[PDB]
RNA sequence: GCUUGACUGCGAGCGUGACGGCGCGAGCAGGUGCGAAAGCAGGUCAUAGUGAUCCGGUGGUUCUGAAUGGAAGGGCCAUC
RNA sequence: UGAGCCUUGAUGGAAGUGUGGACGCCAGUCUGCAUGGCUUUAAUGUUUGAUGUUCUAACGUUGACCCGUAAUCCGGGUUGCGGACAGUGUCUGGUGGGUAGUUUGACUGGGGCGGUCU
RNA sequence: GUUUAUUAAAAACACAGCACUGUGCAAACACGAAAGUGGACGUAUACGGUGUGACGCCUGCCCGGUGCCGGAAGGUUAAUU
RNA sequence: UUUUGUAUAAUGGGUCAGCGACUUAUAUUCUGUAGCAAGGUUAACCGAAUAGGGGAGCCGAAGGGAAACCGAGUCUUAACUGGGCGUUAAGUUGCAGGGUAUAGACCCGAAACCCGGUGAUCUAGCCAUGGGCAGGUUGAAGGUUGGGUAACACUAACUGGAGGACCGAACCGACUAAUGUUGAAAAAUUAGCGGAUGACUUGUGGCUGGGGGUGAAAGGCCAAUCAAACCGGGAGAUAGCU
RNA sequence: UAAGGUGAUAUGAACCGUUAUAACCGGCGAUUUCCGAAUGGGGAAACCCAGUGUGUUUCGACACACUAUCAUUAACUGAAUCCAUAGGUUAAUGAGGCGAACCGGGGGAACUGAAACAUCUAAGUACCCCGAGGAAAAGAAAUCAACCGAGAUUCCCCCAG
C-alpha cells in the first residue's frame, strides 16, 4: 500500500503517490518493466533529488516522439494489395506487418509493436485504417489499401 | 520442502481432536516462482508465505545475497 | 381456631453397620408458634420414596491470593 | 446492488392574472418561473461487501516452435490456449468399515433364551 | 476350461452373451507423501466398476424404508468479521 | 500335585550325575540390638580417605483450625458452655530381621501387538526370449465343374482344408480303490482315470513384499510356515491361569 | 640387546652367527598383487574391456602412469538473442568409506499400566535417519529476587515425593 509511480498510468497517482497506494498489484507488473516502486525510505527521499533531468523528458522528449502524427499523415496512399481474391475475398494475410511496414516502401522503419486495432482487420482491400499508436502520449494515423493482382 | 528465502517446516505434529487423536500433522506453507530482478531478469525461486511477504520490507536483491553467498 | 418448630447452633448416652455411613436421642444456647397453665412442637403413626466421589454452576465471607495493592483463582458455609 | 462518511435537496429586488410537481380528515395550502411600473429520506463523490462482465500480469498448460543437444526427461526462450480460474498451504462443515483402536456385564443347578440385579 | 500344492474337482470360479452405471482424455479408476506410471502410444463401436452367465420364450406389481440421480426457492448450519 | 475326597483307572517322573526357583537396589514402617539423648544425625564434598573435617539439611521435643491465626491450647458457635482433636508417650542414627513400595521382584510358559531388515531358487500372477505335441479320425468356410436362374440364391459331386473338434503315446493333470500310515516316500507306489493345437505345456532370466503382493475366488499361494511370511529387536510383553 | 639363531602345530635338511650389523625388541622409512568408498568404463566382489602418455625395446610389445562424481576458485571457450547468461574444457585444492560407546539433531511405536478402555501410561523409550567432537551441548541475563539482594553455562547433595 505504498509505492512511487512518477510515471501516473490511470493509477489515482502521478508523479509517483506518496500515500496509500495499492498493493500486491504491484509486485508482478508495476514494478516489473512497468514503473518500479518501493516507497520505502532509501527510494523515497532519493525521489526528492528529482526530478528536473526526469520530467525534462514531457517537454524534449514528448517532442522526440510526438511528431509521430505529423510526420506520418499526408503519407502517399499505402499500396500494399493483400493478395485480393478468392471470388471475392483475400489471399494475402492482413494482421501486424503490412501495417506498419507499409512505411519502407521508400525507406523509414517503424515497430510493429504500435499498432492500434482491436480487432484484427478483416482481410478486405478497402480503405484499411490504420491508427499508429506509437506511444499513449502520442497517436498518429496510417492508412492500407489492398489491390488486385 | 523449500521456501529458500526463510527456513521452511515439514516438522511433524498429532492432530488432536475431542481429548484426543494420536495422529501425525505436516507438510506446510506452498510455492511460487518467476521473480522478476530489477538486474538481468529472473530465476524462479519457489518460496512460500512469510518467504514472499519478506522479500518485501527486504530486497529482492538481499533476499538473494545469501541463497547465493551460503 | 391460631399459626410456621418442615427453626439455627450443639448434644449426655445409645442402637446398627467391615467400612463409607445410617438411625434414636433427653438436655443446653438464641430466637419462635399454640395454650390461662402444666406443657407440646427440631415435619408427617412408624418402617420405602434413593446416588458416594470428581468436574463444575449460584449466593455469602476482607480465610487465602506467587514483588506489593487489587483481581482471577483456591478454602470455608449454603445450595444446584 | 446494499451499507459508512456525510455533499446538495424536502418536513421535523414591491402588490396582482397563470402554468406545473406536492399531499390530503378537503374543502386547501406548499412551491420555481413571465408581464406588470442532525435525524426519516432521495441523487453525485466516494469507502466497502456482493453477484456478474472483460483484460494480462502472477498461476496452469500431458499444444507448437528454438537452443542447451545428433535427449522422449529437465531448463531457458518465443508463440498459442486457459486466467485471477484452476491448483496448493492453513483453517472449517460434510461424508467416511476405505483403515485403525477398542467395547459389547454379572447371577444362572453347564451355558444360552427367559428372568433378576437398588 | 479353473479351484482348496498335502482329505472337497463340484451343482462352486471362469466363460462367450446380456444389462446397469461411470469416463470428453492431463478420462474415469489404480500404484504413489510427490515426481512419475499404468489405463493407452488407446480416445465412447473406447476404457472402468457392478450384477447376470450359451441359446430359446421371457423377465410382472411396489420408489413407502435405505442408497443413488436431479432441484435447491425457503428453514438449520462451520471457519471467518 | 490337586482336591470335600485319590491305591485310584486324575496330574508329573525310564534311571543316574550336574545345573534348576523369594534375590538385588533405594524408600517407608515395625521387631531385636548397639550408640547417644531433649536432643539424634549428617549429605555432597574436602581429605595427612574406612580417620578427621562438613550439620546444607532430615527427624523429634506442640498442638488445634480449611486458613489468617491462636497456642497447652485450639477449633466449633453470637456463646463466655459443652463437644472434636491435643496436653508430665523420648526420640534419633546405625546394624540384623518381618512387611510394604518402585522395579522383570520366586522360577518356567502363551496366543499376540509394535519397530527394522531378509525372502517370488517353492508357489500365484505377469514381462522378455527359446523349446514340445507318435500316430489314426472327422471333415466347416472358400473354390472348380455339371445342373440350373434373364441374374443370383439352390444343388451335386470333386478340391479344399477349419475347429478352446474326435480317438490316443509323449507331455500336463489328479476322479476311484487297494497298499503304505515308526512308509521306498513329511502326499507316493500299483491298477484304472481327465486334457493332449490349446484360456495348452515347458527351459532361462526378469517384475510385484507383508496389512503388503498375487489370486478363473479356495482365505488359496507368497521356500514342508499363511484369518496376515521369515529373521532380529522393543522383551524378562502381559499371564487374577497351570 | 646379544650368545645364540632360521614364527607354530613336527622334527629334520640346508644353514646364519659368538666382538661390535646373526638373531631378537623399539623408532623412522622402502616395498605393499587383486577386491573392497574403489575412483578410467563395466562386473554375478578378488574378473572383463578401453583411451591417452612412458621408458628398455631384437624397438609389434610389457607392464607401468593418468583418465569416477560432486563442491570452491582460476583461466580459457560459449546457445537460442547484441550483449550477458545457460552450457563446455582444463587445472589446484577438498570431499567420499569405515567407526564400539557417550553427544546434538530430524522421524517416532506397541506390548504395558489404568486390575476393562478411547483421555492418560509405557516414553520421547525402542527403533531408523543425519551430523560432530574428544567430549558434545549449554553459556555471560530482555535470569531470578522481593523493596534485601544474588549474579553465565554445566555436574553433585539438599528443598520434596
Ligand atoms: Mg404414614
Ligand atoms: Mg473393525
Ligand atoms: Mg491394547
Ligand atoms: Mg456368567
Ligand atoms: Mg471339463
Ligand atoms: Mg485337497
Ligand atoms: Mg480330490
Ligand atoms: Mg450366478
Ligand atoms: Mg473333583
Ligand atoms: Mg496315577
Ligand atoms: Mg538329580
Ligand atoms: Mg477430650
Ligand atoms: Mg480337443
Ligand atoms: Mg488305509
Ligand atoms: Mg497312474
Ligand atoms: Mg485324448
Ligand atoms: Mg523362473
Ligand atoms: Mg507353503
Ligand atoms: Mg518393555
Ligand atoms: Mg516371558
Ligand atoms: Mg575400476
Ligand atoms: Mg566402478
Ligand atoms: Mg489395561
Amino acid at each position: 500500500m505504498q509505492v512511487i509511480l512518477l510515471d501516473k498510468v490511470a493509477n489515482l497517482g502521478s508523479l509517483g503517490d506518496q500515500v496509500n497506494v495499492k498493493a500486491g498489484y504491484a509486485r508482478n507488473f508495476l514494478v516489473p518493466q512497468g514503473k518500479a516502486v518501493p516507497a520505502t525510505k532509501k527510494n523515497i527521499e532519493f525521489f526528492e533529488a528529482r526530478r528536473a533531468e526526469l520530467e525534462a523528458k514531457l517537454a524534449e522528449v514528448l517532442a522526440a516522439a510526438n511528431a509521430r502524427a505529423e510526420k506520418i499523415n499526408a503519407l502517399e496512399t499505402v499500396t500494399i494489395a493483400s493478395k485480393a481474391g478468392d471470388e471475392g475475398k483475400l489471399f494475402g494475410s492482413i494482421g501486424t506487418r503490412d501495417i506498419a511496414d507499409a512505411v519502407t516502401a521508400a525507406g523509414v522503419e517503424v515497430a510493429k509493436s504500435e499498432v492500434r486495432l482491436p480487432n484484427g482487420v478483416l482481410r478486405t482491400t478497402g480503405e484499411h485504417e490504420v491508427s499508429f499508436q506509437v506511444h499513449s502520449e502520442v497517436f498518429a494515423k496510417v492508412i492500407v489499401n489492398v489491390v488486385a493482382e | 520442502m523449500k521456501k529458500d528465502i526463510h527456513p521452511k517446516y515439514e516438522e511433524i505434529t498429532a492432530s488432536c481432536s475431542c481429548g484426543n487423536v494420536m495422529k501425525i500433522r505436516s507438510t506446510v506453507g506452498h510455492d511460487l516462482n518467476l521473480d522478476v530482478c530489477s538486474k538481468c531478469h529472473p530465476f524462479f525461486t519457489g518460496k512460500q508465505r512469510d518467504v514472499a511477504t519478506g522479500g518485501r520490507v527486504d530486497r529482492f536483491n538481499k533476499r538473494f545475497n545469501i541463497p547465493g553467498s551460503k
